[PDB]
Order: C-alpha cells, then structure tokens, then sequence
C-alpha cells in the first residue's frame, strides 16, 4: 500500500516547507537520460532532502512507480512519481 | 521677506529637488498633502522665504520644474510630496536634449526658455525682497547643462544684482555614463565662470565615496546621493529661517569666501554623518563636528584639499552650541595645520551659528571652503577636452547645429586661464 | 562503487565535524589567533573596491 | 514616443514574426488583438503605445508592415495564428520575386510597389504623434531586401530628411553561405547603405549558428532561434523607451554617443547571457560576469576578431535587477584589461543604459529566464576587414564578368559595379585612417 | 580569498575527483551542490543554493571526462569547467606539445579568466598532473607557459607525479619526464614530487591494504592537499599562507622541489590502541619508509622544513617535538640554514571519508621539506634516459611530429645543468 | 591630561594588545559592553589617558590595530572586550607581508601606512597633552616588524620630542618559528637603535620558562603569555592612572635609564608570580617581592644579567607600602653582589611607590633594567645573519623588490656597533 506512505510523505515534508520545492529539484536535475531514476539514488535523495521513511515504504514506492519491463525493485519512473507526488502535495 | 526661488534643471536637477523640498517641507513641518502638521511656533514665521501660502495654511513650494522628458514628470510625481508643487510651474518640452548641449542652447533651449522665463518672472516678482536665485543642475546632461546655463544667462542680463547659487555636478572619469561628457562640461564651465555668483562643487564619486566608506550602506542608490545633497541645500540657508548667535545670509557667505569675482568654485561637506554599527560609539561634541569637517575624505569633490591651499572657509553651525568652542577650534584648526593655508588672508575661516538644528538631529556643521585645490578637476576634464578635440572627434553633431569651431577654442582658452588664475593665486607671495 | 556508499553513509547520519579548540591548564579560554569569519573579510569581498 | 518598423524580404518578416510574438507576449497582448486584464506592472500605463497603436478598442495592431514580393511567406502570415492581430492593408505582398537579382528587384519590380509602402508608411506616421525614428530589417544577400530596399531607404530619405533609420542587416557570412550571385547584391546595398542608414547593426548568420552550437547546445539550430535571438537583442534595445529605468536613452542617444563621423557606423553586436536552462542554474548572474561576456569575440554577433581592431565607442543596455553602483564597478573593471584597447580618439568611450524590467521568455524558445541580461553595441574597426574580405570574393567574380547578362537585362549597367567597387574601396581607407 | 586549481591528464582529473569529494565532505555540500563561509575559497555561491567550485577538468581522452560527468557528482560540476578534447597524445609529448593542443589550450585558457575575474583574493593557481602521460606532459607545459605568461607574478604550485624509478605503467616515459622537467624548471614556483611505489608501500605498511588501487592513493593525496589549505580554509592559532612556501622553502630561486610526508597514516584498528601525540607523529613525517617519494634524505641534506598540524595541537608541543627533532643527528641539515623549520597550527581535525580506511584522528601533519636527495632522483631518471636514447630508439615517433634532436639535447644538458646546481648547492 | 596612545602590530602585537586592553578594563572597572561600573571614585580622575568620553558612560580605548591579514581583526572582534574598540581605529589592509621584511617595509607598507597614519594623527590631534606613543609588536613575521618600523620612523618624523615605548619581541633559536627570522630581526633591530626612543625586549622562550617553572602550569598557551606581558605593560604606567607617594612618569624612568641615547634596550621581570598550588603557603612582604625581581629566571628577556653589568636599573611598585623597607632592600641588593653593577655610576637604582595594586592583589612590582647582558642575544642574531647571508639564501626574495645588498651591509655593520659599544662599557 504505497498511497499511505507517499501521503505520510507528503505530510511529513508539510513541515520543513524548504524541503517539499527541493526534492523535485533533486528528481528533475538528477534524472537520468530518460524519466528514470536507480533505486540506491531514489534513496539517497529521500536521505538527504530530510525525509526519514522505513525501508518498506521505500521498497513499496519502487514498486507502485517502477517502469514497465526492469527488476520490480531496480529503478523508479522519476517523471511518472514527481507528476503523482504534485497532485498529493497540491492535494494537502 | 527675504526671498528664495528655486529652478531645477534636468532629471538629476528634478530628483535633486524632489529630495530637497522632501527635506525642508519635513523641516517647516507640513504633511504630504501640503498642509500645516508641525509642533514648534518657530516654523510659521519664516516659511515665506521657500512657501507661498495659497489657501487653509496650504503652503506650495516656490520652485520651477524644467526639462524636457515625460519620464522625469512621472518620477516626481511618483514619490511623496509630489501633489505639493503648483501645477503651472511644470514648464515643459517634450523632445528631449539628448545628452547635447547644442541641443538644449540653441534649437531646443531657444524656443522653450520663454516660457520658463515666464514663469520665472512671474514667481520671482510675486514676492518683496528676492535674496537671490538658486540652481541645481548637471554638467554631463543636454536639457540640464545646456538649457540651465542658457537660463543662467537670461537671468543674469535680467537680475545683475541678486545672488546666485548653483549646485552642479560634474561629471568624472572615475564614474562616467556618456561618452561627450567633456564637451559639455566645458562649455558650461565656459558660461558659469561669467554669470553664476558662486557655485557649489558637487560630484557622485566623492558622493559615492562617503555612502561606502563613512555611511557604509549596502546599495548606496542615487536617493542617499540625493539626500546628501539635499541636507547641504538645507544647511547652507538655515540662517534665513532660524534665529540664531550669529546670522548668516547668502551674500555674507559670498562676500566673506570669494577674494576675486572669478574665483567663485567651491567644495562641499556635511557634518556628521556616521555608520549605524558606530552610532553607539561615537560623541556629540563640537570637536567631532570640526573633526569630520574638516576632513579631506568628507568633502563631496574630488579634489584632495591637500594637494593645494585654502583662500577662504566658512563652517555653519546648528543647534545650541558656545561660540567659545567653535572660536577656539576654528583658530587651532587655522594654526596647527599653518600650511594648508593662503598667507596674504589672514583669518580665513568665517563661522555662523543657529540654534534650529534639522529634523532628527542635536548639532550639525556645514562647509563652504573656497580652495585652489579645484583646479584639479579642470585640468582632468581639459585634458580630455583637449584629447577630443585635437582631431574632431563627435563634432559634426555640434558644429551641424548652429556652432562653429571658435566656441571650443574659447571653451578651452578660458578654462585654461582660469586655471592658471588659481595657480597664479596659489603660489603669490605676501610681499 | 568507491563513492556511491560513500555518499549514502555521509547522507545517512550528516555529522559535521565543528573545530575542536584545546583548553588551556587555566581558567582561561585558548581564543584562537586568526578567523576567517568575520566583517572584515566582508568588507574585503565589497565589489566597491574594484570601481577604485 | 513611438517607433515603427519595417521589414524587408523573406529574412526581414521572419525576423518581424519572431519580434512581434515576442512583444505580444512581453506586453500581454492576446495574439486575437486585446489584453484580458488593464492592470499593468512595471513600467506603467501607456507603455505598449511605442509598438501597438489603440485602433477602436479591443485591439492594439502594430506599427509595422511586412513588405516582400513573393507572396508564399506573406500569405503564410496572414492564414497563421495572428490573423486578427495585423491589418490585411499593412502585409503588403508582390507578385512576382525579385529573384536574388538587385537590378531586377531595384529598377524592375519595386517600381510598381514602393509607391504603396510609402503611401502607408504615411499614414502610420501621421497616426503617430511622437516618432523616434524608422528601423529596418532586411538581408542584402536576397534581391527584395538588396534591391528594394535600397530604392525605399534613398525614398523615405528625399521624403523625411534627417530622421533616425537603423539598419538591422544580414551580411552573408565568410564561409557559410546560401546562395551564389550574392556578392553583386551585398556591393550594390552598400554603396547606399553607407549614405542612407543612420546606424548600421551587422548580423552574420555563421556566427548566431556558433553561438547557438556553442551556448544554447541545440546541435541542430534553425532560423527560428536566430529569429528569436535578434527579437532578444531588439527588445533589450528598445526596453529603456518602452519602461522605466534608471538611466533610460532613447533612439536619438545612440547617434550622439556611437557615431563619430556621419560616414562610419557599423556596429558589432553582442548579448549576454546566451545560456541554456541547465547552465543557468550552476551558473550566477551578477554584473561584472555578463559585462565580461559582452565583449568577448566568442559571444559576438558577427564573425570578426574586435582584438585586430580598436573601440572608439560602446553601448551598453542593461536589464532586469542592474543598479548603478555595481554596472559602474563593471565598467571600471573592463577599462583596466589591456587585452581591449580604444582608440585614443574617445578616453570615456563608455554609455550605460539601466533598465528594471527583466526579459522576458517564451515557451518554446531556448533561452533562460534570467535576472540580468546585457546588450551591448560598439563601434570598431573590423567592420574594415569584414568589408574587404567580402570585396575580395566579389572581385574574383566580376574579372570574368559573371552573372553579368542578368542585371545589364534588367536595366542597369555596368559603371555602378565600377562605382560601388570603389566606394568600397574608399570606405577600407577611411576605416584605415580612422584606425591610426 | 579564493584559490583555483587545474587538473591534466587521466591522472590530475581522478585526483580531483577525490580531492574534490573530500572538500565537499569537509564543508557539509551534499554531492547534488547545496548545503542543508569558510568554504569560499573553494566554492562559489552561485544563483541561490548552489555551491560550485574554482576548477577546471582538461584532458584529450574524452571517456575518463565522460564518466565523470555522469559519476556521483554530475551536478556538482559546472558543465563547461570540464574540458574534454576529440583525441589524446598517446603517450607522445611531441603530439601534445605541436598538433592537438592549440585548439584545446585556448579555450582552456579562455575559461580559466571566467575563473579568475570572479575571485578577488585569488591566491595563485596549483596544478595537479603527471609527465609520464602525453596530455599531461606535452600540453600541460604549453598551458603552464602560457599562465606564465598571462599572469607571472601569481603562484602556480605544482604536484606533478614523475615516473617510479623502477614499477612503471609505460615505455617511452624518460622521454616524457625530460621534456617537461625541462620546462617545469622555469615555469612552477613550487614543485610537490609524488611517485607511486612510496604511496604503495605506504599504504602496505601502515594502512596494511594488501591490494590497493588508485583510489587510496588519490585519497591521501587529497589528505595531504587538504591538510595544507586548511590554513587558508578554517581558523587556527598560527597559520601559514601560500606565499609562506616561497618565502621559507626555496632559498633559491632555480631550486624549487619539495618532498612531501604525512602522519599518521593508520588504520582503525590500530587507532584505539596508539596513543596518538604530537611528538611520534613528527616523529613518523620524518622516517624515509612514511614519505610520498621513494627517495632518502639521509642521503642529502635538508635545505627547509614546513610542519602543518591539525585539530588538538598546542605551540608547547610542537616546539618541543621540534626541538628533539633538531637535536638529533641521524638526519643532518645544511650549514647556511640554522632555523630550516616553519610550524603551521590549525585547530580543524582532518575529516574522515566513510567507506574510507583512514580512522578518526585528533592531530595529523602534513611535512613538505627540501632536500636533496631530489638531484639523486633526477640523475637516476637521467642514466635510464640516456641508456637508450644512444640507440635512438622510439625517437622516430617524435621526429615525425615536428619536433628535433635540437630539443633532445638541451633538455638532456639543462638536467644535467640541473644536477651540478643541486650538488653546489648541498655542499 | 597626560595621554598614551596604543599602537598593535601584527597578530603577537594584536593579541597582545586585546589581552592590555582586557586587563586595563577590569582594572577601571568598564564592563566589556563598554559603560562604567566601578565602585570607586579613583577610577574616574585618570581614564583619560587611556579611553575617551563617547556618551552616557561610555569609554573607547585608544588604540589603533595593524595586521595585514583579516584573521587577527576577526579574532580580536569575536573574543570578549572586542565590542569597546571603535571600527574605524581597526586600520587594515588585504594582501599581507607573510614573513617578509621587504614586503612590508617598502610595498606594502607604502599603500597601507597612509591609512594608518592618517588615524594615528586624528585621534593624537584630539587629546591636549599626548605622554607619548606605545608599541608593541613582532620582530618575526612580516607586517610587525616592517610595517611597525616604518610607522615608528614616521612618526619620529611627525611627533619628534613625544615619547615612545616599544614592547617588541625577539625570536630565539631555541624557539623559532620561522626560517627567515633573522633577515627581519636584524634591520628592525637596525631601524630601532635610531628610532626608538627606548626599547623593553621580550621573548617567548623566556615567558615559556616562567611559566614552567614558576606557574608551575602544564599547558601555556599563548593567552598566559600575553597576560604576563599585560601585566607588565599595564604596571609601567600605573603611576599616571593612581597617585603614589613617589610618582614616576615615562620620561622620567627614560632619564635615570639612559646614560648614552643609543643604549635604550632594557630586560625586563615582574613579580609577584606563583602557581595556584603553592599561592596558599606564602607571605606577601616587600623582601618576597625585591628577592624574585632580581631574579635572574625571572627576566623576560633571553640574556642572563649574570652574564654582564647592571649599568642601571629601575624598580615599579604598587600597593600601600612602606618607602623605608623598599629604600633598605635596594640598598641591601646593592651592596651585596658589588660586582654587578657599574662603578662609574653610583646608585644606579630607580623607584617608584604607587598606592593602587592590580585587582586582586595588595603587593606587586616591576623591573626595567638597563643591562649591558643585552648584547648577548644581538650576538645570537647577528652569527645566524652572518652565516646565511654569507651565502646569499633566500636573498633573491629580497633583492628582487627593491632592496640591494648595501641595507644588508649596513644592517650587521650597525648591529657590529651597537654590540660593540654594549661590550665597551661592560
Ligand atoms: N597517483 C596516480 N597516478 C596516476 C593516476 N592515473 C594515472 N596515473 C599515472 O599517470 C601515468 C600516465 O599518465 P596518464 O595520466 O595515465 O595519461 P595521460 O596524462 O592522459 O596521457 P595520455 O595517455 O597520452 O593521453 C601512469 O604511469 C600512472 O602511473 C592516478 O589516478 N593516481
Ligand atoms: N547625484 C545624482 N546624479 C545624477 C542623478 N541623475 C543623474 N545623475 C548623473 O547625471 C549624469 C547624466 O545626467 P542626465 O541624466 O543626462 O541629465 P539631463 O539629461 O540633463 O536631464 C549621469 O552621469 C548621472 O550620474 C541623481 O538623481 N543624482
Ligand atoms: N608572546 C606572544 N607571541 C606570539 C603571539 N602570537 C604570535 N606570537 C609569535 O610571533 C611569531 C610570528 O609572528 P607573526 O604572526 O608572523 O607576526 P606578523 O606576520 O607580523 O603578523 C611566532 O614565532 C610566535 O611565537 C602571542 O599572542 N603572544
Ligand atoms: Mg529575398
Ligand atoms: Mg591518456
């Protein structure tokens, strides 16, 4: 059930409010060639914007967004996962 | 009774005197909306020397506004106290000098400076006893050297007797925005030498100078330069409008600061201006006041008083101060530094004191001292003059107005036996 | 594969190591000799200074 | 204050739809012809009144018309987005082209058409009240805009005088080159372009292309972005007329303070920051860094090297968050870099123009939406190599007397070749004393 | 005050990428470019939240460059700082010094002066590069000649990495080595001798790596680059500057090698059980077996010393250490330089690099003396140089380039010029 | 009244004028925030001389800082009592000497001593009747000895007959930080002997031993070094700040020191100094005090007295005391080792009586003695200056800025000299 921890994520970035503009900054310039981001970058991104999240929620992100035809925990559709993370912010 | 008229030339002469009728309607204490608002029964009774009083203790400025671009109307109006000023003294041409100075004194200024002439006249007679005329211009524009002077002028054949002041400023190679800056600061030095009474040095590199070093501001803008020179317009006439120890009128500072009727250039400074990080730190004492007067950094020019002789100086004091003190300081500032000074004038300092301070401060000074020093600054705009010159560089555009190639030869003759006058002065003998 | 676990070790506890000052046998404070913070340095850095 | 300005040729009106999309944008104009909201921020009121003029209500057209003799483009205009925007009677459109042929174009064709520019430019200028002046755009390498548009610059010259015309042209480039006959028609422009343009800006196509490669990394640069990069230069160029600023200067400015003698204006232009949106953001925006850029040969508009010449005058246009203090620190700066030199013609070569209102960017495009921004126009002599370098190319040519049939057909002769090589010839050592 | 450095080569650039990773880690700048003013000497406060630094990355092979860009740090760099050219010299210094690098070195050049206008306090630029390499050796004199040039009276410290005397990658290297320590002589105001065998044996004996790689030894040459800016850098009771080298280190001006220690240099084991002082590990940045160049001083004699110390560090201790230092007579100074020492004090520990293998320290030094066992080291890479230049081997892949044996024989008799200086000097 | 007027160079001469003017503060009873709040009223009568009047009890001190770099200003403000000096005494230039005599005597200096001297004669303009000049600085690093010696010889130049003391210290071999130490010592040294009005000689080896043997402390950094040094400086002129029963101002101690003017180089002590530990287990009497101050373990200098003649002395006391047992002490020490003092000047002991201790204490003294030992350490200079330049290391650093080899000569010819005559007169 990703939904309730991409909206624990978005809760817990409510505060900080410095910290919710930065990490789409941080998916949008570390983004590789195509809308694609690697499972060790999508974390260390999540460390250091602030966000503390148990490694479930994380796991279960990746699944939720991950792009059609790779490992189900190898990589995160960035365009797809910024674009649903902007209504859930918009939304709050 | 006594009597002051303002004229303001170009858009620097605008900004200039939005700051300064900013400053002495504070001072006089009215409101924005132009009526009375102000707290001591002293104000009232000396107002008429800048005020007309129209209706309800509305009092409106005795100014002229001239230039000649829309732009510099919306500024003034744009700010506070800006509905203040009379509607028809906005005399105004709509073509815009254009940084020549051809321009604005023979095709633009001829036709224009009629109605500003007009208005001139008709504000100047409406009063009794008209102290003099003052001025506020620029040397670098078109519609502010050129025009200015051209009204100069018009005045001077028309009022020989009553005082002149003019605050230019003149352009330096350090801070410089144009390109034909010389060939109009010449030529307006040129006319200013034969019909200002005096003139009042200013430049923005020394202003730009004490708005970083001794205000230490972050964005010293062009309203902390025009601040700095609106305090000194007030400080130069407070003796008009406020009782004091020892009065001071225009003409007593003229005829005790200019030796020689060419030699009518002064340099300016203000007393005190200090930094808001060292407010805590420093004293309020008449020797702090002459210690930062005096000061070669202070002064709103650049030229170092150092580098030449001082004819004559003049301080005015405000606030209530002993004249013991500013006597005794005055002669061991004219005795320790024994040098610095012309040998054939003894006593060459003369020194007033008021009991009115400005708005939001205890004691004030200000200085007038009429220095050979000044000649530097002309020899660094000749010398570019000169360079110009030599081979006929941006001429076509004055000699394919009206002008001919005697007018810069003139120009230059001029300047340059002036400069020899302050030299010859400099280096005289007693005996 | 040098940095990468470099990086999210650093990201995952950011502690940064404050400058340690050793105290003096006194009551006394050691008060270091220079400082490369302060307005001084500030001033320097004015842009200013360059126009002359 | 009102300017208007006229396009020239197939290049001209593309320059001009580039422009004018750009104004629309930048003053809030809803390509349809009105602006959805009165509310104005910056420069205040009246200030779009310079390029649109208030025809009824609900409609501001422009003071412009798109002049050209093959109708395929000028049609395209009219059927595109902005129908509603430009007047049916201002895209005035031949019938037949001029065929890269300045006689043809010159004595021909533009007989029967330049009466109908002149008799509706009239009445632009009667509708205005505040005329600065004229400015063209137009490539001599074409035949309308070569041809023509000498006949309309000598014509609006005998009918006005004295005003104001800059002259934004397209040299064609050292190398780089579309067509074949093109030096005849770049010669035959100059000879009146030297006595008929107040103020000349050079544009070579080769170099916006480096530029482009270089700055903005698109690897396959059209005619649009060159488009969208002169509508750049030209807005940063009329900003101080159309808002506030510190120290604005209008049109008149340029001619005083850029122009040392009434026979030699061909100015160099320059724009800074030309940087893409990633760059923008690692990157800072202070004055003294876009100052720097402004002079450097690798961001100029025309492919010449200003180190083999000297600057006898510069111009300088700022905008968006630019304050006096620090834009003079620059300038003080450059004046201390003896890789530069002026000439000592001129020792306060310098004008500054401070703006408030920053650039303003369009969907689409490739620039960055920036803080600051500097166009820069000075005045050198490298425009005498780039002259000479053209007249050695179009002197091979006329030995054996190629391509001549065509233009002796039209109605011209050959004397005018003999008259513009020489005239050119005069004007290389004009530039060479002037050097000295 | 600011400072830009400028890597050459395959080598100078990975030692950047360490160097630069250590700085980011000091600092507390994530690796995107943006923190959570000490640090201004490296960094500039670009736009709004972004931190860049004062470098340039320059080399002809673009794969190395290329994998940088798209490393860890992609958007820490500032894209058009990393110069990458078309074709590299081969191990060629004819072909780096006359055919590629006129195109590349201009524009390198060109950028550098984007670097220079928006620093104010520039101290002075120092290289990073290696002469065994084409890129680095050829180029890298053309573009140090040219900064000579352009600026001269600014310093332009030097760490170049001169093939080991006996492991070595490459063939035609003594070549290489000799036409750029011949303009290397003129040109750098310090020169900081590295070799590889004495930071393998470094990294053996002390940090008891059985197997390591490059990346080791790029991370103590960071430590070491490090430990000597953190003067400039962070605060400290008695610092030294860079102009300090120049003035207490090289008493001629033809003389300007400078071999380099570092103590302590332990692992994490071993940390908790060492009682780390100020005197052993002067002690230690005086042994031959802890030095960065595979050469013993107790073969020559010491011209100059410069001890920098970090973090819990007080002026009592370290003049003790040096007085016992000085007392002892296994090591031997030069007659004409009684006071050859200069102590430099910070209180900023040395930072530790997680993954790393380095511990946690409280004081380190860092030791950059003269000496001149460097004439040793030069005249060994000499013998091995003429030894088969007399069969003229390789030579036809210079001659083919554009240069000639013209510049064979000055270089041969400028190091020989070199050596007779170095043993006048010692005497 | 009489007026003293500070003058720091360099980062030694900067902290240890932060740490004077700390302990001369809590002397007179100013809070760091910089408005009084003393008790009595004898510390109101005599701060002119060293604060001025701003507002509202209010007293900045009157000192200018000089350095070259921005480390010892950013220091000196963010430490305690850094909040009382006035920015625009904080004279301060950019680039910095860094260990060089020449950059800061003939380049740097040229820029930089305007700006200094332009505030120096503002504010010594301001006071009436200025007592003198006080330095102190180094003789090692760059920016203080150079830039500090041409300020002295300019304002010898300006000031001619006021006076001036210069609180200078020496760098030692035994504890040397820098390579080209004696390069700078040397001419300073050679400046000083024609400038300097007269000359107290510290160093750091020397404060090192004290505060080892005595203090008994196991750390010394450099803030108990500077305080020992504060506490001397401030005891010189307690006699201008409090009355006494013998008063003593600075020319008057200059006259009964100086026989010949160029022998102004004085080794210097102070006393009482015990360890923590041991302060419990001692009386505190005037023999205490006259038995530590002749002392020889106890100078603050790097020359042993021993080693040469007392050619004369002076003595400094403060507190409520009894002129009989100090007259009988100094004659006691007189006449007890006769063989250390000169016999060609009998009575060649100076004394002063001030009634006002340092907080804290109830006795204290100082010692400023004229010494013909001082010439041991110019010796130790002068053979490292001479072994060196015999070579010509380091030399291209200072030729190649305008000086030639004729300052050199000139300077061991002088320093040949002094030595000299120091040795004549044993
Ligand atoms: N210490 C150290 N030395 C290195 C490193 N990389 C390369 N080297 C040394 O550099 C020498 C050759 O120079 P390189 O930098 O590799 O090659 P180059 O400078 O790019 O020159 P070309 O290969 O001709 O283009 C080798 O013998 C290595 O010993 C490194 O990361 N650290
Ligand atoms: N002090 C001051 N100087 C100004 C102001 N406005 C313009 N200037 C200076 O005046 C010079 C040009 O004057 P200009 O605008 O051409 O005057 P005008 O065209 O005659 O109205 C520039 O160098 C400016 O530095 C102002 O408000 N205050
Ligand atoms: N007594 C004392 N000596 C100091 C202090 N600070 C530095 N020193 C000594 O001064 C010498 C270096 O002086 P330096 O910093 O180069 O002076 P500068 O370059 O002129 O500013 C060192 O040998 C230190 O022993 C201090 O606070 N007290
Ligand atoms: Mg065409
Ligand atoms: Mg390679």
């Amino acid at each position: 059930e990703a939904y309730s921890f991409l909206d624990g994520l978005v809760l817990e970035l409510a505060s900080r409010p410095g910290s919710l503009s930065l990490l789409e900054r941080k998916l949008v310039t570390l983004e590789n060639n195509q809308s694609l981001m690697s499972a060790e970058d999508f974390k260390l991104v999540l460390r250091q914007v602030g966000s503390q999240l148990p490694e479930d929620g994380i796991a279960a992100l990746l699944t939720r967004y991950a792009p059609a035809g790779s490992r189900p925990g190898t990589r995160l559709d960035a365009a797809a996962f910024r674009n649903d993370l902007r209504a859930a912010s918009t939304a709050a | 009774m006594r009597e002051i008229v303002h004229i303001q030339g170009g858009q620097c002469g605008n900004q200039i005197g939005a700051k300064f009728w900013e400053v002495v309607s504070d001072e006089h204490g009215i409101d924005p909306t132009g009526t009375y608002h102000g707290d001591s029964d002293l104000q009232l009774e000396r107002i008429n020397v800048y005020f007309n009083e129209a209706t309800g203790g509305r009092y409106v400025p005795r100014a002229i506004l001239m230039d000649l671009e829309p732009g510099t109307m919306d500024s003034v109006r744009s700010g506070p106290y800006g509905q203040i000023f009379r509607p028809d003294n906005f005399v105004f041409g709509q073509t815009g000098a254009g940084n020549n100075w051809a321009k604005g004194h023979y095709t633009e200024g001829a036709e224009l400076i009629d109605s500003v002439l007009d208005v001139v006249r008709k504000e100047a007679e409406s009063c009794d006893c008209l102290q003099g005329f003052q001025v506020c211009h620029s040397l670098g524009g078109g519609t502010g050297s050129g025009m200015g002077t051209l009204l100069i002028s018009k005045i001077r054949e028309e009022y020989p007797d009553r005082m002149m002041l003019t605050f230019s400023v003149v352009p330096s190679p350090k801070v410089s925005d144009t390109v034909v800056e010389p060939y109009n600061a010449t030529l307006s030095v040129h006319q200013l030498v034969e019909n200002a009474d005096e003139c009042m040095v200013l430049d923005n590199e020394a202003l730009y100078d004490i708005c970083f070093r001794t205000l230490k501001l972050t964005t010293p803008t062009f309203g902390d330069l025009n601040h700095l020179i609106s305090a000194v317009m007030s400080g130069i006439t407070c003796c008009l409008r406020f009782p004091g120890q020892l009065n001071a009128d225009l003409r007593k500072l003229a005829v005790n600061l200019i030796p020689f009727p060419r030699l009518h250039f002064f340099m300016v400074g203000f007393t005190p201006l200090t930094s808001r990080g060292s407010q805590q730190y420093r004293a309020l004492t008449v020797p702090e006041l002459t210690q930062q007067m005096w000061d070669a950094k202070n002064m709103m020019c650049a030229a170092d008083p150092r580098h030449g002789r001082y004819l004559t100086a003049s301080a005015l004091f405000r606030g209530r101060m002993s004249t013991k003190e500013v006597d005794e300081q005055m002669l061991n500032v004219q005795n320790k530094n024994s040098s610095y000074f012309v040998e054939w004038i003894p006593n060459n300092v003369k020194s007033s004191v008021c009991d009115i301070p400005p708005k939001g401060l205890k004691m004030s000074a200000t200085f007038i001292g009429n220095s050979t020093a000044i000649q530097e600054m002309f020899k660094r705009v000749s010398e570019q003059f000169t360079a110009m010159f030599r081979r006929k560089a941006f001429l076509h555009w004055y000699t394919g107005e009206g002008m001919d190639e005697m007018e810069f030869t003139e120009a230059e003759s001029n300047m340059n036996d002036l400069v020899s006058e302050y030299q010859q002065y400099q280096d005289a003998s007693a005996e | 594969a040098a940095t990468q676990p470099a990086a999210l070790a650093t990201a995952e506890n950011p502690t940064r190591t404050q400058t340690l000052r050793p105290l003096g046998d006194s009551g006394l404070m050691p008060q270091p000799g220079q400082k490369p913070k302060g307005f001084a340095r500030d001033e320097l850095d004015k842009p200013h200074h360059r126009t002359g | 204050r009102e300017v208007i300005s006229i396009h020239i040729g197939q290049a001209g009106i593309q320059v001009g739809n580039a422009c004018w999309e750009l104004y629309c944008l930048e003053h809030g104009i809803q390509p349809d012809g009105q602006m959805p909201s009165d509310k104005t921020i910056g420069g205040g009121d009246d200030a779009f009144n310079t390029f649109f003029s208030e025809t009824g209500a609900g409609k501001h057209v422009p003071r412009c018309i798109f002049l050209d003799l093959e109708p395929t483009v000028v049609d395209e205009v009219r059927t595109g987005t902005y129908r509603q925007l430009f007047h049916p009677e201002q895209l005035i459109s031949g019938k037949e082209d001029a065929a890269n042929n300045f006689a043809r174009g010159h004595y021909t064709i533009g007989k029967e058409i330049v009466d109908l520019a002149l008799d509706r430019i009239r009445k632009l200028a009667d509708n205005c009240t505040g005329l600065q002046g004229f400015l063209v755009f137009n490539a001599v390498g074409g035949g309308t805009g070569s041809g023509l548009g000498s006949l309309l610059l000598e014509r609006l010259s005998v009918d006005y005088g004295k005003k104001s015309k800059l002259g934004f042209t397209v040299y064609p480039s050292p190398q780089v080159s579309t067509a074949v006959v093109e030096p005849y028609n770049s010669v035959l422009s100059t000879h009146s372009l030297l006595e008929h343009t107040d103020v000349a800006v050079m544009l070579d196509n080769e170099a916006i292309y480096d530029i482009c490669r270089r700055s903005l990394d698109i690897e396959r640069p059209t005619y649009t972005n060159l488009n969208r990069l002169i509508a750049q230069v030209i807005s940063s160029l009329t900003a101080s007329l159309r808002f506030d600023g510190a120290l604005n200067v209008d049109i008149t400015e340029f001619q005083t303070n850029l122009v040392p003698y009434p026979r030699i204006h061909f100015m160099l232009s320059s724009y800074a920051p030309i940087i893409s949106a990633e760059k923008a953001y690692h990157e800072q925006l202070s004055v003294a860094e876009i100052t720097n850029a402004a002079f450097e040969p690798a961001s100029m508009m025309v492919k010449c090297d200003p180190r083999h010449g000297k600057y006898m005058a510069c111009c300088l246009m700022y905008r968006g968050d630019v304050v006096p203090k620090d834009v003079n620190a620059s300038v003080a700066t450059i004046k201390t870099k003896r890789t530069i030199q002026f000439v000592d013609w001129c020792p306060t070569g310098f004008k500054c123009g401070i703006n408030y209102q920053p650039p303003t960017v369009v969907p689409g495009g490739d620039l960055a939406k920036v803080q600051r921004a500097v166009c820069m126009i000075s005045n050198s002599t490298a425009i005498g190599e780039i002259f000479s370098r053209l007249d050695h190319k179009f002197d091979l040519m006329y030995a054996k007397r190629a391509f001549v049939h065509w233009y002796v057909g039209e109605g011209m002769e050959e004397g005018e070749f003999s008259e513009a090589r020489e005239d050119l010839a005069a004007l290389e050592k004009d530039f060479e004393e002037v050097g000295a």
